């Protein structure tokens, strides 16, 4: 962090997120003014609030506010910037970007135009590899444009085929085949497939490998031709071909084929000239053979983690080398130092289809910094709500120490420190994936998520010391929280005689068991019989703190209390799981056993306007699907339009109502289910 | 739960636009203590949120517009229900928090025919009567007689803070640029220059009619210091035998 | 020569025409009384004592300085007086100047004339007309409602308060009424309604006049907020003497005790 030499004032950050941030505050690191771009929604977030200054660039939208060249021209034009850097995603593959930036002197912090159309399209990538004497996928050469062409073809590359259509990305357009009738239908869908989305039309068949481990390879190359292989990472942990859970030090490999396969993204770099940071992604098998992925011409998502074991920042290095300075490291210089495991918490609901999209406001967000080797990556803070416009993801979180149990300690501790209120987030996920068996054991493969749960993501199933555990907990919570009611201050009129009961009979339900529990208070201490056996919790029992750390018989554990009813339900975080218990007194409970079963039918399908008024517009017909918290008819009243919804997941019978019409109070408008 | 907990979350709740709402009951439970609120009347007169919380473990009565449920208006259901608890609070020594966002009156036959007059009368007597400790905050809205009515300084309130995005006016800017400049009839710059100085808390503020224009991070910060220095507090009305609530 | 005796003589001459001759004209040809006529029927002769009759409005925004926007006693009459020889504070909006709309002046004359009353513990009788308040003038405005609503408030079960709605009543001057003792209308001149029959239209989308949104008709046998309704002005404050002989004029004194034959 030499502010000595001299380097670009001004620059530019054509993002959004984590990514903006990690770019401003390295860029304040080494002195440089910094500029901010931001839509009208995001005029408040955190990247803004940091940048020096900020200009905005449009609506809401991404495809007409960050994805707007000419907005992002005029900006750099008032602004007398110097340098951009695209972060990564939006158009930091933009050959357009390219082309209109360097018409002007301001110069594009990433790779030169060349490497990015060859990388851009796969066959072309595919082709180079070939020409650069590098292992890869046995498949054919070309693409392919009739459907006996793919079967004749997948009799010699292989019965497991897969077929992925040229160009595009994020997972999509990819697809595992096995017979010569799959071939050629998996052929036709993907062909319309790609149509409508990617619009290539060109489609790439290879080899299928089975049970790959994916791995991945930093390497820095300059404008002086070298390049530097910077160790390596794994990404094997992937949902929907998207990955979650990352570590840079992979256990599998091993030191030759570090070398060898430094060695060979290196080569390929060169031969690509490539002249910024990039990866280079492999498919290692079970016998250790590589083959050939893609290269990824940008700022890879999963940088920071690399960084834990190098100690290198790799945006001052882009920016250093987007100067024109010559690399000051050598590849002998490159060692693995420490261990280090990285998490992506999204803002997804883990129980359904392994985590999908959610919206909300978040009301609470607290990050475990006090934890020792924690980082955080994160354009969130307090406030700041999830939408539907850009990528769904919360924060990333790193954790480094001195090997590998270390760091998966250290990040489960995190994971329990983490607070996010507001919306459904998918800690559960990464603390059963870094805690399981398998995962410590070393046996990792890009089918963890669906294999080790093969009918869907459950929960936490909890063993009996750990069921134990959290019946005492929550019981203990439970009389904390009454001997907490007792206490009132002192009226001197009517005198308050605190009730002199000892033990606490209490009835506790948990999924669908009932279990007896006998709990004693002394000062702090709580004696607690659960079926018999006998535990005992310790802890400071402050109510109002989210996080809470207990002692249940030496093991200390740290849960959260998220909903709390005098009813006697409850809701306790436990190992990163949510649990619903129900407690109740012992009397409670044989007076509850005559209560009657409430059948909850309801009718929510009919729907009342608010107020005689104007619907300025309805978003729904007769024959539409929607759930809860999806606006029905916006109707405008008054200077002031209400979003009203419907009450119950249910298809839209009828909506009597029309966009322009001017209806009184209580008027039939929409009819659901 | 300390007292001067910080409320970040509530700096950006309020929409940009006032054509969009929000959800008054998220701004209640970042205020209250440990976010537990008793809500009276959930379901009914929705349009209106009151209910009992606590705030540095001394019970206080809230009541809210809520912009959510007929765009925060005052109507006869509203005004009844609110009028009550505001007189039960009084009547037994209990602080009053009152959070402000409301365009006006629900206008219409049927509110005239119902006795719009008497009931909005009932809700300005139950907050003018009240000699407990009442707070106030105005975060978007604040127009017409509804100003007034929802526990304005001039009913003998305490203390009244307003957010960045206040907006007290007589009535709405437009209409009073037709009915002031009628003949200019060039609403072009008058309604320009009237959103300039008019469109924004500082007119009340110059008056004096709220105490300050706080960020809403530090609202529950401010509020329990008011209700710790408030809680002395005293005064003398002209003796009777009771009053006449315009029932 | 001095000027000073002029310009009161000139300043008295201008109060008891309000702010116009033609004005009060066209109040007369609406078949409508002006507020010192009403005060002068409603009073013993020769017992009304004035007050604030040179108070003046202090609004300086949107022209309201021009000396043709000054009038004196601001658009209300306010003093005390006898009704068969008992005190009573009265007060009369004046439609004339400015349509009646309250402004800082305006709420400060009938403040002090409600403080006056409760110190002496005497009844207050309000002849309302007035067609809102003044926007020009802005929140201070509202400052003045709100501080009459306090008074009528704090007088509630001190001093009895007695409403007569004599003309268009809109906005907010339509809950010191409701929270006074006793409303009494006049038919086919008086109303009462929080938002005109135009915003009902641009709202709730229904075409309804004056006279059934609000008319004396309306809030006399379908609405609850009115007590009486009367024919005329003259009979309308006729009836009002004789209501007041009932009432005592606080809560201290006992109920009133005539002799009887
Ligand atoms: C958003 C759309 C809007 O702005 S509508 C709500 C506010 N706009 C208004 O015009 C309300 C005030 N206009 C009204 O007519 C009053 O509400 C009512 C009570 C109905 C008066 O009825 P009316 O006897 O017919 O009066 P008018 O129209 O014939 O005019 C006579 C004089 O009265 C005056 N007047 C009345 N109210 C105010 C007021 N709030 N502020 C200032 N002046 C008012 C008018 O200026 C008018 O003066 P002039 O004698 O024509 O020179
Ligand atoms: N030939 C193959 N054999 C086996 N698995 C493959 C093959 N090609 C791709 N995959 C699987 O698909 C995943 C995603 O592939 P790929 O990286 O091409 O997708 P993408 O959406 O273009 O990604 P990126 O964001 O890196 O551009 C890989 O991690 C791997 O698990
Ligand atoms: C915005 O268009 C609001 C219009 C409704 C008018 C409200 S109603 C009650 C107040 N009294 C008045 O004259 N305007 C205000
Ligand atoms: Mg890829």
């Amino acid at each position: 962090y030499d502010p000595n030499e001299k380097t670009f004032d001004k620059i530019l950050v054509a993002n959004r997120g984590e990514i903006a941030c990690r770019v401003i505050r390295t860029c304040k690191k080494m002195g440089i003014k910094t500029v901010a771009i931001h839509s009208d929604v995001d005029a408040s977030s955190v990247h803004v609030k940091m940048a020096d200054e900020a200009v905005c660039v449009g609506p809401a939208p991404t495809s007409k506010s960050y994805l707007n060249m000419d907005a992002i021209m005029e900006a750099i034009k008032k602004t007398r910037a110097q340098a951009v850097h695209p972060g990564y995603g939006f158009l930091s593959e933009n050959k357009e970007f390219a082309r209109c930036l360097a018409a002007e002197d301001v110069v594009f912090i990433g790779p030169d135009t060349h490497a990015i159309q060859a990388m851009g399209d796969k066959i072309e990538s595919k082709l180079l590899a070939k020409k650069a004497e590098v292992n890869t996928i046995p498949g054919f050469d070309g693409v392919v444009k009739d459907a006996e062409e793919a079967v004749r073809i997948a009799r010699e590359i292989g019965y497991p085929v897969m077929i992925k259509a040229s160009a595009g990305g994020g997972g999509k357009g990819m697809r595992i085949a096995w017979d010569d009738e799959e071939t050629r239908d998996g052929f036709r869908l993907s062909s319309q497939e790609a149509a409508s989305s990617f619009g290539d039309d060109r489609l790439l068949i290879e080899k299928f490998i089975d049970n790959p481990r994916h791995i991945e390879i930093q390497v820095l190359g300059d404008k002086h031709g070298n390049a530097l292989w910077l160790n390596e990472r794994e990404c094997s942990i992937q949902r929907r071909n998207q990955k979650v859970v990352e570590e840079a030090p992979s256990i599998f490999l091993d030191a030759e084929t570090r070398r060898a396969m430094g060695e060979q993204a290196v080569a390929l770099a060169r031969a690509v000239k490539y002249s910024s940071a990039g990866t280079v992604e492999f498919l290692v098998d079970s016998k250790k053979n590589f083959y050939f992925l893609e290269m990824n011409t940008r700022l890879q998502v999963e940088h920071p983690v690399t960084e834990c074991i190098t100690g290198l920042d790799l945006v001052q290095e882009m920016i250093r080398v987007a100067k024109g300075y010559p690399l000051r490291h050598k590849q002998a210089d490159i060692r693995i130092n420490g261990w280090a495991v990285e998490c992506r918490v999204y803002a997804e609901d883990p129980y359904k289809s392994f985590g999908l999209p959610s919206i909300g406001r978040l009301s609470q967000y607290q990050e475990p910094l006090h934890l020792p080797g924690v980082r955080v990556d994160s354009g969130i803070q307090p406030g700041s709500d999830i939408s539907i416009y850009y990528d769904p993801m919360i924060s990333k979180l790193i954790t480094y120490g001195s090997d590998r149990t270390e760091a998966l300690k250290r990040m489960a501790d995190a994971l329990d420190n983490y607070v996010i209120r507001g919306v459904t987030h998918n800690i559960a996920l990464l603390r059963e994936v870094i805690i399981n068996s398998r995962f410590v054991k070393g046996d990792i493969s890009t089918k963890f998520l669906s294999d080790v749960y093969p009918d869907g993501f459950k929960g936490h199933m909890l063993t009996k010391s750990e069921k134990n555990q959290l019946l005492a907990i929550a019981s203990s919570l439970f009389v904390a929280f009454q001997l907490r009611a007792q206490h009132f201050q002192e009226n001197s009129r009517m005198p308050v005689i605190k009730p002199d009961i000892a033990n606490w009979e209490l009835s506790v339900k948990l999924h669908d068991k009932v279990h007896t529990v006998v709990a004693s208070n002394n000062g702090s201490v709580f004696s607690v019989e659960v079926d018999g056996s006998k535990l005992n919790v310790t802890s400071t029992w402050n109510l109002a703190s989210p996080l809470l750390s207990v002692s249940v018989d030496g093991t200390q554990r740290t849960v959260q209390c998220l909903s709390r009813e005098a009813g006697g339900n409850m809701s306790i975080q436990f190992l990163g799981t949510v649990y619903k218990v129900n407690i109740l007194t012992r009397l409670a409970a044989e007076l509850n056993k005559f209560m009657l079963e409430k059948v909850t039918e309801d009718t929510s399908s009919v729907l009342r306007s608010p107020m005689p008024g104007v619907v300025v517009a309805v978003s729904v017909k007769p024959g539409d699907a929607v759930a809860e918290g999806q606006e029905i008819c916006v109707i405008e009243a008054m200077k002031m339009q209400n979003s009203m919804t419907a009450g119950k997941t249910g298809t839209v019978k009828s909506v009597h109502c029309q966009a322009g019409d001017t209806v009184g109070e209580g008027d039939l408008l929409v009819e659901l289910e | 739960d300390p007292s001067d907990r910080l409320v970040p979350e509530l700096d950006t709740i309020v929409p940009l636009e006032s054509t969009k709402a929000y959800n008054m009951v998220d701004i209640i439970h970042s205020v209250v203590d440990e976010r537990e609120f008793f809500e009276i009347m959930p379901n009914y007169a929705k349009n209106i949120i009151v209910g009992f919380a606590r705030m540095n473990g001394r019970t206080v009565g809230i009541v809210g517009n809520q912009p959510k449920v007929a765009s925060g208006c005052l109507d006869i259901n509203s005004s009844v229900k609110g009028a009550r608890f505001v007189r039960f609070c009084d009547a037994f020594n209990i602080p009053l928090i009152t959070f402000v966002d409301v365009p006006g009156f629900l206008p219409g036959t049927a509110q005239e025919y119902g006795g719009i007059i008497r009931h909005g009368a009932k809700l300005l007597y139950a907050f003018a009567e009240a000699t407990v400790p009442k707070v106030t905050v105005i975060t978007r809205k604040a127009y017409g007689g509804a100003y007034y009515v929802m526990s304005s300084k001039h009913l003998c309130g305490d203390t009244n803070y307003a957010w960045p995005t206040a907006e007290i006016a007589v009535m709405g800017a437009k209409g009073a640029v037709e009915i002031i400049f009628k003949g200019h009839e060039n609403v072009e710059a008058a309604q320009a220059e009237y959103i300039e100085k008019f469109a924004n808390p500082f007119p009340a503020a110059v008056r004096g009619f709220v105490d300050d224009i706080i960020q809403p991070s530090s609202t529950r910060a401010r509020i329990c210091c008011d209700l710790d220095v408030l809680a002395s507090k005293k005064v003398q009305r002209p003796w009777r035998k009771h009053a006449n609530i315009p029932l | 020569a001095t000027s000073v005796n002029e310009r009161i003589e000139n300043k008295r001459r201008t109060a008891l025409l309000g702010g116009g001759q033609r004005r009060i004209d066209a109040q007369h040809k609406r078949g409508k009384l002006t507020a010192r006529e009403r005060i002068s029927l409603l009073l013993d002769p020769g017992s009304f004592v004035e007050s604030d009759m040179f108070v003046e409005h202090r609004c300086a925004d949107f022209g309201m300085a021009a000396d043709k926007n000054k009038f004196p006693g601001d658009s209300v009459v306010t003093g005390r007086g006898r009704i068969n020889g008992r005190l009573v504070y009265v007060f009369s909006q004046d439609f004339t100047v400015f349509g009646g709309s309250l402004s800082g002046a305006h709420a400060q004359k009938i403040c002090k004339i409600m403080d006056q009353a409760i110190t002496v513990g005497a009844p207050v009788i309000g002849l309302n007309d007035s067609g809102g308040a003044r926007i020009q003038e802005g929140v201070e405005s509202l400052a003045g409602y709100a501080d009459i609503f306090l008074r009528n408030v704090t007088a509630s079960g001190v001093i009895p308060q007695i409403s007569l709605i004599m003309g268009p009543c809109a906005g907010g001057a339509v809950y010191s009424p409701a929270l006074t003792d006793f409303t009494f209308m006049v038919k086919d001149t008086s109303y009462l309604f929080i938002t005109g029959p135009d915003v009902v239209k641009s709202v709730t989308n229904e075409d309804v006049t004056q006279e059934e949104l609000g008319g004396a008709k309306t809030h006399t046998t379908m609405s609850g907020v009115a007590h009486r309704a009367f024919e005329n002005d003259v009979d309308a404050l006729c009836n009002l003497r004789d209501f007041f002989n009932y009432l005592p004029l606080s809560s201290q004194d006992p109920a009133p005790v005539r002799e009887c034959h």
